């Protein structure tokens, strides 16, 4: 919008080129993490953790 | 012109049992002091108990070291009933190393100068291999009542490591307190009682020290009624 | 006792009296310890001859 | 356990699948948090190259209702285990009986 | 504080207009047209005025038509 | 984050604000009543015995 | 259901309890007599009520 | 046959003990029952209802 | 180790024989252990003075009926049992009442001694009808502790009483009714704190706030040989 653009030039912040959609623990539940599974489609390179 | 209850002989039935007596109790006061104290002893006696264990190669409580025949969630439930005394310090960090087949008891903890383990045959875990090994660094603190591990997670202060297993702490040396007010006969009086406070601790708190530590909790709380300040 | 207290005094004393009747019934019911054992339910002496 | 049962608990905890019941008599050789090793007797052992039985337990896993289901060993070293015995408790079991 | 509006229903004997007389008055405190309070909200203050006899459906109208004579002054 | 002040502002917003409790199969008109809340700790809605 | 079993137990009468036949001086004297341990909660007394 | 056991543990045959109050310190009149009920814990947890 | 003491202790005065003290915030569970040891001291062991026996010169039995008075003999004793009398020095003092006239016999019509001091002049003792101007008796006040019914001493009376020595119930303590009530309170992060709310009357002779004070002294002195 227009006001959001004036708020940019005053502070010159870079545009965000990607939206954050992380996985987050549900509300009000807390406890250790006892495992992790990582499946990879055949044809993409595994990250350092998988 | 009331009489004053005076602490008298202390029968000691076992290392954990005990009985006291308060000889010249006036009429009607056997139950006023008897239950006023028993609600003080079961609530507010200071003791020490484990507060967080840290084993050498295990990450979380739901793991299982190889060589012992118990989960890491079951070693913590055996440590939580570890009766221990700390003489001068506030918090200590005990240590336990052992290898070879056979049970691991509290007698195998590295004997520090102040920390005096009281029940030295308390079993902790069994090692069922000739080349197994456990190494844990327990911790001990002082407090009163019962503070779960969830509460202390708010006062963790950036608990950096992820190998720090936390156990719930129940610092209280007494487990049951009865009493019986029976008839006492002084050399010349018509109405007089005799209180018999039969307390049973877990070998940590001294009996005589445990009743003076109560009256200074009660007589200190009645300072408010002695002067009403509006 | 509450139906008469309403008609005679209105709603202010009947709301402040339906509580105090509850704090007195709860308190003096604990002093009973009205516990139901197995000696309570009594079989009549003549339940066998009547049958 | 229940202090007041009906004697129909040793059959509802064994005839289910949670307990790890012995398959041949013998003598326990190595109990651990996640494994048991029964060394069978001779008369129960087959003639050619039989060896031993080895029971793996299933430590903390996930049920359908998200509860946890893991087995704990209830034997020691040297304890003679017989055919039809019970070696590993399940979830809601204790010494073979069914404690809920 | 309030537990029963039985006093207010005495002055205004309907209970369907006491909810309409007090919502109109309680707006005035909420939007600071006016300030007649023991750490109360604006809907328990409107009921402690009706309970005392200083507000009803006529005292709100005539105090509003005395606003126009005020607004007529500054209207010039 | 539930700082120490929001509990001071949540205790002040709930001053005279009545909430409407209502059970599942509302048969008659007394299945919906209002109550002045008082903040407790836990996860269960308390409820007066006479009600 | 339960506050009515408290009212019932309190306002019954035995035939011979502690503090039977005595005479009191008002409800503030009976509650001060039962809580003191002298008279039973339902013993036949004679009081003065206004 | 339940009564033959309570004479083995030196208990009151009637099945009812005389409890004391916890706070006041006084004794509940008309003795009470105390036993051992095997209690389950249904999984209608309130953490999933709220 | 380091406990929690009460501040913001409010006391509300209404009908000066009456008084309702509040207090907070006490530790968890210190509401009952405190207020209940106080209620046991006000009711059972608290020094005071009250009449014990009377000598009606014209009546010789508790069930009889005296001339001129509109009332009975029993309802006479109900009046004296509530007479609030505070004596200064001695422990036994035998007052005498002798009234004439027509009407109610108030309390100030008794003789007054050198240290005895009644605390209610308009207390009615008996309504006296006309033509008589006649009533007489001996009221016997003495000091003691707690409350002592007239049933227990008569069961074991060694102080011999001639025919016509009525035995009136002696209530020594100055508190008439006392009952606390514990409730919840917070210290801005702890929901489980207590708030003792005492509430006490008295028979005139001593203000309520002076009874709660001199009761905590009796209980704080028993622990004199334990505290440090």
């Amino acid at each position: 919008t227009p006001e959001e653009k004036l708020l940019r030039a005053i502070f010159g912040e870079k545009a965000s080129d990607v939206k954050d959609s992380s996985l987050r623990v549900p509300n009000g539940v807390s406890g250790t993490v006892i495992d992790v599974q990582v499946f990879t489609r055949d044809g993409v390179e595994k990250d350092k953790r998988a | 012109e009331f009489l004053k209850p005076r602490l008298v002989d202390i029968e000691q039935v076992s290392s954990t049992h005990a009985k006291v007596t308060l000889e010249p109790l006036e009429r009607g006061f056997g139950h006023t002091l008897g239950n006023a104290l028993r609600r003080i002893l079961l609530s507010s006696m200071p003791g020490c108990a484990v507060t967080e264990v840290e084993i050498d190669g295990v990450l979380h409580e739901y793991s299982t070291k190889e060589g012992v025949q118990e989960d890491i969630l079951e070693i913590l439930l055996n440590l939580k009933g570890l009766a221990v005394r700390v003489q001068g310090k506030d918090e200590v960090i005990l240590t336990l190393n052992k290898s070879g087949i056979g049970p691991v008891t509290a007698a195998d903890i590295t004997h520090d100068g102040d920390v005096e383990i009281v029940k030295p045959q308390h079993v902790i875990c069994h090692l069922t291999d000739e080349n197994a090994s456990i190494s844990m660094r327990i911790k001990v603190q002082r407090g009163r009542g019962y503070v779960p591990a969830s509460t202390r997670i708010h006062s963790e202060e950036d608990e950096r490591p992820i190998g720090r297993l936390l156990v719930d702490a129940c610092y209280s040396p007494v487990e049951r307190i009865a009493y019986n007010v029976e008839a006492a006969r002084v050399e010349q009086r018509t109405d007089l009682d005799k209180l018999v406070i039969e307390m049973e601790t877990n070998g940590t708190i001294d009996p005589e020290e445990a009743i003076r530590r109560a009256a200074t909790i009660l007589a200190e709380q009645l300072e408010a009624f002695v002067d009403l300040r509006d | 006792m509450l139906n008469t207290c309403y008609r005679i005094l209105g709603l202010k004393p009947t709301v402040i009296f339906a509580d105090q009747i509850m704090y007195t019934g709860f308190a003096y019911a604990a002093r009973s310890g009205a516990s139901v054992g197995i000696d309570d339910m009594v079989i009549p002496e003549k339940k066998h001859e009547i049958i | 356990k229940p202090l007041v049962g009906t004697g129909m608990e040793r059959a509802v905890a064994v005839d289910s699948g949670v307990t790890a019941v012995a398959k041949r008599g013998g003598v326990v050789q190595y109990v651990d948090a996640s494994r048991i090793v029964i060394k069978v007797n001779e008369d129960e052992m087959y003639p050619g190259e039989a060896g031993i039985d080895i029971y793996n337990l299933t430590k903390y896993t996930r049920s359908n209702q998200n509860t946890c289901i893991n087995q704990m060993p209830c034997v020691s070293l040297g304890e003679p285990v017989e055919r039809g015995d019970v070696l590993a408790d399940g979830p809601s079991t204790d010494l073979g009986e069914l404690a809920l | 504080a309030r537990v029963t509006v039985q006093d207010a229903v005495e002055k205004i004997g309907n209970r369907f207009d006491l909810v309409l007389v007090a919502a109109r008055r309680a707006r005035q405190m909420q939007v600071g047209g006016k300030d007649l309070e023991e750490n109360d909200k604006t809907t328990v203050i409107a009921l402690r005025e009706i309970e005392e006899g200083l507000i009803n459906n006529q005292i709100l109208d005539v105090r509003e038509r005395q606003e126009q004579q005020e607004q007529e002054a500054a209207e010039l | 984050r539930e700082e120490a002040v929001v509990w001071d502002i949540l205790d002040e917003v709930i001053r005279e604000h009545p909430v409407l409790l209502n059970r599942a199969p509302t048969l008659h008109r007394l299945g919906i009543q209002a109550f002045e809340p008082v903040l407790i700790e836990g996860k269960a809605i308390q409820l007066h015995p006479l009600v | 259901q339960d506050v009515v079993l408290g009212l019932y137990y309190m306002t019954r009468d035995c035939v011979n309890a502690k503090g039977e036949g005595m005479v009191l001086t008002g409800p503030k004297e009976a509650e001060r007599l039962y809580r003191s341990g002298l008279a039973s909660l339902h013993a036949r007394v004679k009081v003065r009520i206004t | 046959e339940i009564k033959e056991l309570l004479k083995l543990g030196d208990l009151p045959t009637s099945g009812q003990i005389r409890l004391y109050d916890g706070r006041t310190g006084e004794q509940f009149e008309r003795p009470v029952t105390v036993g051992y009920m095997y209690m389950l814990k249904l999984n209608h947890l309130v953490d999933d209802k709220m």
